[PDB]
């Protein structure tokens, strides 16, 4: 066709640029018998995958709320009716060390009791830095900075199952400072800018000569 | 001359909940310190410096940033590059707030990647040249890196550039010694050209002026 | 104790639902913001910043000198200096510049564009280029009267030194081709070099909007 | 936390529901309208155009020759010339027309309607024609004097070129039957063929007014 | 003279979001272009013309619609069929918004089955001939294309018809090469007779004024 | 009420029949299903009518399994927007998209059901296009949510409900049958005549 | 076709029995074809 | 007879939820207080 009308403006803002119910972690759990692993913690970063790194490396400052959404499936997919805990650690509250550890019991570490046959757990996390708003790039020299997240599966014995869950993650309210540019290099490290010096990649893909339309 | 206003506010003091006032020296800090000109040639690459950790050096305002342990200012960069009017070529000025400089390696371990050192990452009064332009030592394309507060200094326009920049911080208080806050980048994105018989080089001269500085925390 | 009834869609996990939930601490107040310079409130003030074309993609090049389009004395006259598309969303050299990454985040953009020219060059040296516009469309011009009847700045080196040509409309759905000719010669007083460059640059205006947003693919990764 | 109760009813999905469903696409705005002119609002507008009924639907008949009344002067006098239903939601004239084709949709249909018909032949041939509605439960009439007692219009070829006939009301619930005699006869001058032809037509009008929605069995195929 | 309007609204200007505006002739492409007169028999079977390309190959219009890239226009069609007052006949005249042509075969294999040729698509200015009127080459049967703005030409009451038809389209500026906007089509509902003597054949004349006009981003 | 365009159209109907088998060694495991509404020929004809239409749908998903049976497995459907690229295999990057909105549901829940606006760059859709010039609302794909893959085969029911429905430019119904998806293809021979047959003229058969 | 992008009159037999074409302006100093 | 939906958070016990839930005795009253000197209201009184 021809597009001769304008577009909506409302696709653009910072806020519908980052608000969207997005995959963020998978977490794997064994609740073996002799290997007592029992549990399975997950630190918070956004910069997991590479797909919202790339959109959040755009903007220097950035203070937003969180919507964490728990699908836990097993390893054929059948869901039996088993209790589950989440549990919220706090950033300087310390992390389970196993199965049945005094932290799980601990109060002041937020827990969601739901089974396997409900419908998928959601929780909101609020800001939670001691700064006005999170910076992935500090030029300096100085751990942590969102929380830790465990699950475990309530039962006095243990279960024979293996679960798998997926955090899927939405921002909300989310405002941005000191935008800068889009990287170009493929990423090396998850907490390092690091490029490589050989095979600097052209942010431009090759033509013939200069006096063509290729 | 033309004065380019970093994201369009004005270097102020703060408005903080500590009961001992900051500081405020407004004589000997606020005066032209100038670095030393660098020597541009054909073969240059650019050059970078961290601000709060270029002047800790040099008189009162180094003595006065080093021995305390809060610090908040603005700048008021000027930098000129005189030459004749037979050379060509031309510079590329910006200010990035958070500037990293990053690793050149093909490591994707953790303690085997390669990592820049403490000359590297804060050059000094000297500044550091970089070792590919073309991605800002960052990962970061330069042909984008006019999003930055940004002059260009064109050899046949004008011979002169100035930046007044803010402080730009989540929090209103840092550390002058272990955190840079934002760095100044020229970089010749046009290269230097000249006939045989003239000057091989052209020197450029950057001042500073620390607008509206604030210190904390006085100790030995 | 209200009746109620349960319809279909209950139990689901819409993905772009704007629906809210509890918090996990209640009663927590945040650390209160301060005045930060720098905010953006939406992406159409990110694609109208200037931003350095990458017109010199050929191969045989460096890592720089790819941003740059050559100009020498030894180029006869009325030849072709340089011709690029204009369509951001695209490979090509809008693919280095700001406004062509983030229309690749939205499958539909539309408005006008503006595309900047800088001579880096000697003080000494003059000489006229003619910028050139060809509609969509059309093929690229084969000669300079052929493209001086279509949109057209005959551009001179003394007076001016950096000229804007104002793309006036273009849409996502050939897409038209921004020639640059060589009006009549680069000439040159002695003790100066007769080679110098061309800076491209380019942005979009208030009327450039996009719409239905997408993922890129510029990561190859996942 | 509101006291509640399920009620029967409860997770089942009714077809004909009025129930809203989150979307897929928040804050997502569509195109804006423009003004294109012809559009609908309800199907009372596709009933009311006049339509041309297939009349001649029986056999031997070409494909276009199945929509005219043919007329001829070696036909005597006080004869038939034609006959038909008047039943839209029905095999038969009514199949080919619109309003049969739109009141086959549904299954209840009231009101009168039009049948309007339109002499082609030349302008040196006049001659009178019978047009006679019998309401239902009359058989079709046998003879001229017989028709002539019903509903009836003497149309001469002289001064009128097209007579409508008004249907004053049918329901859904023989069904009348319109015929068309030979009044005095097809009278030609020289040099002109004395055969010539009649385009019925036929339409709703304002009393007409449908009830439940069904499914057409028009098509065979799934 | 009764003049049928086509949906009641007449052919206007465009009230777009275009800096570069639309430019408006109204002076070499308001006046009467007049096709050549299809010569109706006995054995006709109707003929059907494409308005945006039956004048893309005559004068002005024609080459400010083929070197321009954006187009809107409304139309006022006229169609003469002058006969003797011995012929008799009936013609069907009538406009069709999109009207897309449909293949004839019996073939449901998607790279197999048989489609129009360009000739057949985009006739010019000679028209096309159909091959099955009864389904107006397009499986839709003529019986009830009355629902189009028509008009009958009758050859005993008069010998002239005019349409007045708006720009009907989904968007308000198109291509007038790479798409048909609507079609005209004449069909021999009753056919055409007359006494041994006469004139086997009647022409039939169309005169088109394109009427308000409105051109967009011109090229070469 | 009953003849109105929006009452016309807007009522749930069966549009389109996806069928899943989530194998082994053939990893098929995914069935993607785009959107057309002129899949079945009762609606084809409906919407053959008029030359303009502007609407928003409404669809619900019905899964069964092939006995019948429905044990609770997670089900993600998925809605690709046009211009997205569509999913290639069972456990590929295009379910993990985060721009690809998902619907998370079981075979033991009601059945699941969005909306989808306008989403057309023109001011209204048009079936028929004459000129010279690929998709037009979206595609939709949907998988079984597992780590390891599943044993069995599903069949689910996208069944479509319009609302919200304007229509322009009305044109007459299509009487010859149909002989291709996309094109208004008749045959030339065998040609049916709108108007069955009857003896003679002066009856009322 | 060439000649109806010219000046021209549709003129037929039926309405109109005696057309008239208007010549815009000939000088004395090829003159024109009708 | 409303529709209603159930949305993701269904039929979940969160820890620090502010819910209400049913008495156990409804309609009894406690003992009324009296006058304890030393109420404390928050943490900040035993910092200084």
């Amino acid at each position: 066709r021809c597009v001769v009308n304008r577009n909506g403006v409302l696709e653009t803002t910072i806020n519908h640029f980052f608000s969207r119910s997005g995959l963020v972690g998978v977490v794997n759990l064994t609740d073996g018998g002799t290997d007592t692993t029992g549990y399975a913690t997950w630190d918070i970063d956004i910069m997991g995958f590479v797909q919202l790194r790339r959109k959040c490396e755009m903007f220097t400052y950035m203070r937003f709320n969180a919507e964490f959404t728990f699908v836990t499936t097993t390893k054929n997919g059948e869901a039996r009716p088993y209790m589950l805990q989440y549990m919220y650690v706090p950033p300087g509250a310390p992390k389970p060390t196993g199965r049945d550890a005094f932290q799980w019991q601990t109060a002041t570490n937020p827990s969601v009791f739901v089974k396997l046959t409900d419908p998928p757990a959601q929780v909101s996390v609020p800001f939670m830095s001691p700064a006005s708003a999170y910076q992935w790039f500090y030029d300096g020299y100085p751990n942590n900075m969102m929380g830790t997240f465990a699950v475990r599966v309530v039962s006095r014995e243990a279960s024979q199952l293996k679960l798998q869950t997926r955090v899927y993650m939405k921002l909300k309210h989310v405002r941005a400072w000191v935008p800068r540019p889009i990287r170009s290099q493929p990423y090396l490290l998850k907490n390092f800018p690091n490029y490589d010096s050989s095979k600097i990649t052209n942010s431009a893909r090759d033509r013939s000569s200069i006096k063509q339309a290729n | 001359a033309n004065i380019v206003l970093a994201y369009g506010e004005w270097p102020e003091y703060c408005p903080a909940t500590a009961v001992d006032k900051p500081t405020r020296p407004d004589v000997s800090v606020n005066r032209f310190y100038t670095l030393d000109s660098k020597m541009w040639q054909e073969n240059s690459t650019g050059w970078y410096w961290k601000f709060p950790d270029v002047l800790n050096k040099t008189g009162v305002f180094g003595q006065n940033a080093q021995f305390h342990y809060l610090y908040r200012s603005g700048f008021c960069l000027h930098v000129q590059c005189n030459a004749s009017k037979f050379h060509q070529g031309a510079l590329l000025v910006a200010v990035i707030p958070e500037f990293v400089i990053a690793g050149r390696g093909s490591n994707t371990k953790p303690n085997e990647a390669p990592h820049p050192g403490f000359t590297t990452t804060f050059p000094g009064t000297t500044g550091a040249t970089f070792h590919d332009p073309y991605v800002l030592d960052s990962g970061v394309p330069l042909s984008q890196a006019l999003i930055y507060p940004h002059q260009w200094i064109n050899l046949r326009t004008n011979n002169c550039a100035t930046v007044i920049v803010p402080y730009i911080n989540a929090v209103p208080f840092d550390s002058a010694i272990n955190h840079s806050n934002f760095g100044l980048i020229v970089i010749p994105v046009s290269p230097l050209k000249y006939s045989s018989g003239a000057t091989t080089a052209i020197p450029i001269t950057i001042t500073i002026a620390p607008l509206n500085s604030e210190f904390g925390g006085l100790r030995q | 104790g209200i009746p109620a009834e349960l319809r279909p869609g209950t139990n689901q996990f819409l993905t772009t639902d704007d629906d809210t939930a509890a918090p996990i601490l209640p009663g927590f107040t945040p650390t209160p913001t301060i005045h930060i310079p720098g905010e953006v409130h939406s992406l159409l003030e990110l694609c109208r910043v200037e931003t350095i074309l990458e017109v010199n993609n050929t191969t045989e090049a460096t890592g720089l000198t790819r941003l740059l389009i050559p100009v020498s004395s030894q180029n006869k006259a009325d030849e072709l200096c340089a011709a690029f598309m204009v369509d951001p969303g695209r490979i090509g050299p809008w693919q280095s510049t700001l406004v062509g990454q983030i229309c690749r985040y939205y499958t539909q953009w539309s408005g006008s564009l503006k595309v900047t020219f800088m001579f880096t060059g000697s003080f000494m040296a003059t000489g006229k280029m003619l910028v050139a516009y060809s509609p969509p469309g059309s093929a690229q011009p084969a000669n300079r009267e052929t493209a001086m009847l279509g949109t057209h700045v005959i551009w001179d080196f003394g007076l001016q030194s950096s000229v804007s040509l104002v793309i006036p409309w273009i849409s996502n759905t050939t897409a038209g081709v921004v020639t640059l000719w060589y009006q009549t010669n680069y000439v040159v007083p002695p003790e100066t070099p007769g080679e110098a460059y061309i800076i491209a640059m380019g942005a979009a205006q208030d009327n450039f909007t996009l719409k239905i947003c997408k993922d890129t693919d510029e990561v190859t990764q996942q």
